[PDB]
């Protein structure tokens, strides 16, 4: 996932992995939350970059980055 | 005055002379608000290596860089203040920095102290130097001469 975050040209790729990160945040059956963290600072990190004309790509990782913070189990954290 | 917490917090070649140190960790000090080890205490106020460099030449010999300035104040006055920067500075009474502008001073003084045959052109002319022509006459010649020429092109 991080490789695909990263280095995969497709941004449906990109849109499939952040639905899957955002299912994932959303919910032993979900990934722990080293690996959610890892995750999201790939996309906050490339995202934006590779992909700065994709509104909804960058519409769909702040939405979920605005779940985060708006999330009480993760707040200071 | 405590700041309001937000949502991210976690719940060389020339010797440096003693004036130049005294200016960094001076300016590290006052200026960043800084502790001795560079702890963070307000998130905003992150350390500015640039603002300190701006400082230190203010007075330094030589042009200190920012990274210099950083790699310098982490691994002299941090050990050195864990004799102190400012017992050096004032047992030095200035007299460094005193022989070094003497010695510049010398160096300047040094380098201050380190520190007939033109007739016959006339007379091919057709001139007579000795019988000045006034310049009546001298006009007249050139109207005549351009009087002649117009002549000649016509």
């Amino acid at each position: 996932l991080t490789s695909l975050i990263e280095k995969s040209p497709d941004a449906k790729i990109l849109r499939a992995v952040v639905k899957i990160v955002e299912e994932w945040v959303k919910n032993n059956q979900t990934p722990t939350l080293r690996e959610k963290s890892i995750l999201l600072v790939k996309m906050m990190t490339y995202i934006e970059k590779r992909f700065p004309e994709d509104l909804e790509l960058n519409a769909q990782f702040l939405d979920l980055v605005n779940y985060v913070y708006r999330d009480e189990t993760l707040s200071g954290s | 005055v405590v700041p309001p917490r937000s949502l991210f917090d976690r719940a060389d070649n020339p010797e440096w002379l003693i004036s130049e140190d005294w200016a960094l960790l001076q300016a590290v000090k006052q200026l960043l608000e800084l502790p001795l080890n560079l702890t963070i205490v307000s998130p905003a106020h992150t350390p500015n290596w640039d603002l300190v460099s701006d400082v230190v030449n203010s007075c330094s010999r030589i042009y200190r860089s920012s990274k210099q300035c950083r790699n310098r104040y982490e691994n002299v006055i941090i050990p050195r203040e864990e004799l102190r920067t400012s017992q050096i500075y004032a047992q030095d009474e200035n007299a460094t920095h005193t022989q070094l502008y003497t010695s510049h001073f010398d160096l300047m003084k040094m380098t201050a102290g380190k520190r007939p045959k033109h007739a016959s052109v006339l007379a091919e002319s057709g001139i007579n130097y000795d019988k000045p022509l006034p310049p009546i006459q001298v006009a007249s010649l050139r109207a005549e001469r351009i009087a002649k020429e117009k002549k000649a092109l016509a």
